[PDB]
RNA sequence: CGGAGCCAGCGAGUCUAACCUUGGCCGAGAGGUCUUGGUAAUCUUGUGAAACUCCGUCGUGCUGGGGAUAGAGCAUUGUAAUUAUUGCUCUUCAACGAGGAAUUCCUAGUAAGCGCAAGUCAUCAGCUUGCGUUGAUUACGUCCCUGCCCUUUGUACACACCGC
């Protein structure tokens, strides 16, 4: 408790100036003596958690990004969250994808942001902080997307989802329904007011519950490519969604549209 | 449709956020009076011929 | 189906200006291979005129 | 060459060895459709039987298709050797075997 | 194998001679290959 | 795919050993036999490489594109090849219909395509390096992104008040 809330005072050491010197360390903690905070300074800087910058006549303390996770982790104690840290799956670009586990048992998602001194870690904060926030409107508007967790200041966890991607997915049954519905969900876009150009194939991922009674889902995660409709390029991005889906159907399910697909005039009249 | 017939005579420098389009001085093939400054796209040296559109239009600076 | 794909032939050679391999089988009755057979079958009988010849495309002329 | 057009009397899709095969291929590429015969198999094959393979499986009289099974069932009599064959030097017999299409 | 002085890091194994890239600079003026371009 | 034409260069090669091999016969081949030349501008070597040129078969059809996977045997080096070292023959013929978010390199014989030679080499490369054959498009401008610096100096609030 005592020293997670010492890193915690340290790191609200942090949000008062730039490039923290040495006795600013020594004395927002308010410890004993020299020991506590110079031992504690020490295992930062042999752990990688501070750096030395030097600067004429000036000593100050550098923090990368390896020092900051703990308190996320201990932000992390404070909602319940993950206990084991560890499993790699998919390293994005404004993102690194982990699968972990709380202290109950059940493996979720970790994506740290890595987007220094403030502002590497600040703008994985905004960053994690919108991505949350687009979740929220997602769930809220009740878009069929993975639940989110938490978003520890700039580490975003969430669940884990049994799916895979279409460009292993040969065909399904039921065409037609799959073609209407993902002309529908478009359409549903279109009257949220955004539309997502990147509507690929390792965009969509399926969950599959059962062979019988065909109760599943879908999974779309296209964040950094939702456009609103009142940008100018949004007409062929919308066909591009659309058409994207007829041309993946027609070369891999080799369906063909039977009734016409949606426009953006004919969408223009929807939200 | 109107073919407007162009000589480049004096080139301005190189502009475009890319550094990529020319200012040109322009002096106008039908009717030597009319002397306009256009955006070219691409390699010119002295003396050459365009073939522009309008003669009547000019743009300031680019960015 | 000999003499209902065959004469077809004759009909539309000396009708076409410009006969050609893919210009030939364009008439979606043959086949791409027989189709040269036929070239120089009509080569032999004369409606089919050389312009030039390579392995893979032969330019030829009606008479 | 000599355009030789026939009147009818192809059939579209012949059966040999309980198997389709379509009667507009040539005779090596229409039977190296069934199983355990490819391209040379069948090019030597009709070679022994001294079919012309530029002519194509619609043109094709039921006679060669009985020297064709007949080199099926006696690949090793018809000086078709032990070389080109699918099982050389057999475990259960000693023998050579070319596994046929449906026996497999 | 190194049979000069024990120095398997870098041999340079062409033509038996075997002798690691640090030891190879050490007696590169002893050879002849020095620098000219 | 099936024939034909057959164009280079950098290398490299054996002793107190089995290196590079020409040629001749056998074998479908893998390979084997018998020798011969070269310690090298001499023999391998004119390394008759590949891509390329021409003529026929194919006819746009996951096709005669692809060759992944698997079966059968046969040979080669290695003491030992099994989780196959590898080479040869026939058969089995999968995803893959020009590819997303994003990413790399580059201005003339350069890119790109191609193979060859040398080191890894007991056997094989998809490893690295040099060589030669064919040979584009398009700039020859910019600091707009990416950064990298170089400086100019408004300055330290020279550490001030607070609410907290």
């Amino acid at each position: 408790t005592d020293d997670f809330r010492v890193l915690q005072a340290v790191e609200q050491g942090s949000r008062s100036h730039e490039v923290v010197p040495t006795p600013l360390i020594h004395q927002i903690s308010g410890m004993r003596s020299q020991s506590g905070t110079n031992r504690a300074i020490s295992d930062l800087a042999k752990l990688s958690l501070i750096s030395k910058m030097r600067n004429v006549k000036y000593d100050g303390y550098r923090l990368t990004y390896n020092g900051i996770d703990y308190l996320a982790l201990k932000t992390m104690l404070n909602r319940d969250t993950v206990y084991s840290v560890g499993n790699t799956i998919g390293v994005g670009k404004e993102s690194d994808i982990y699968k972990v586990s709380d202290k109950n048992g059940n493996p979720r998602v970790m994506k740290i942001h890595r987007l220094q001194g403030a502002n590497w870690m600040h703008l994985s904060r905004l960053a994690a902080n919108k991505e949350y926030q687009f979740m929220s409107m997602l769930y809220s508007k009740g878009f069929k997307v993975p639940e989110p967790f938490d978003n520890s200041r700039h580490i975003v966890v969430m669940e884990l989802i049994e799916g895979y991607p279409m460009r292993r997915l040969r065909k399904h049954k039921n065409i037609p329904k799959l073609y209407s519905d993902l002309m529908c969900f478009i359409v549903d876009l279109a009257n949220s007011g955004l539309i997502h150009c990147d509507f690929n194939e390792f965009n969509i991922m399926i969950k599959d519950k059962l062979e019988d009674e065909n109760d599943c889902g879908f999974v779309v995660i296209d964040f950094p490519q939702c456009i609103s409709i009142q940008h100018q390029d949004a007409d062929y991005y919308f066909q591009r969604d659309v058409d994207c889906i007829r041309r993946f159907f027609k070369k891999k399910l080799k369906y063909e549209p039977k009734p016409d697909s949606s426009m953006l005039d004919t969408e223009g009249f929807g939200d | 449709t109107p073919v407007t017939l162009a000589k480049v005579i004096k080139v301005l420098g190189r502009t475009g956020s890319r550094g990529g389009v020319t200012q040109v001085r322009v002096e106008f093939l039908e009717d030597t009076s009319r002397t306009i400054v256009r955006n070219v796209k691409g390699p010119v040296r002295e003396n050459d011929i365009l073939v522009l559109m309008e003669s009547e239009r000019e743009a300031r600076r680019l960015r | 189906l000999d003499q209902e794909k065959y004469d077809r032939i004759l009909k539309e050679v000396p009708t076409y200006r410009y006969v050609s391999v893919s210009v030939l089988v364009d008439r979606l009755k043959i086949g791409g291979s027989l189709a040269r057979i036929a070239l120089r079958h009509l080569e032999k009988e004369g409606i089919i005129k050389p312009i030039s010849k390579h392995s893979k495309q032969a330019i030829y002329t009606r008479a | 060459s000599l355009v030789v057009q026939e009147q009818g009397s192809f059939q579209h899709i012949l059966r040999l060895l309980n198997t389709n095969v379509d009667g507009n291929i040539k005779i090596v590429y229409a039977l190296t459709t069934i199983k355990g015969v490819g391209r040379r198999y069948s090019n030597l094959v009709c070679k022994k039987a001294d079919v012309d393979l530029h002519k194509r499986a619609g043109e094709l009289t039921q006679e060669e298709l009985e020297r064709i099974v007949q080199i099926m069932q006696n690949p090793t009599h018809y000086k078709i050797p032990a070389w080109f064959l699918n099982r050389q030097n057999d475990i259960t017999d000693g023998k050579d075997y070319h596994t046929l299409a449906n026996n497999v | 194998q190194c049979r000069v002085c024990s120095s398997h890091t870098g041999l340079i194994r062409k033509y038996g001679l075997n002798i690691c890239r640090q030891c190879f600079r050490e007696k590169a003026n002893d050879i002849g290959f020095n620098k000219f371009r």
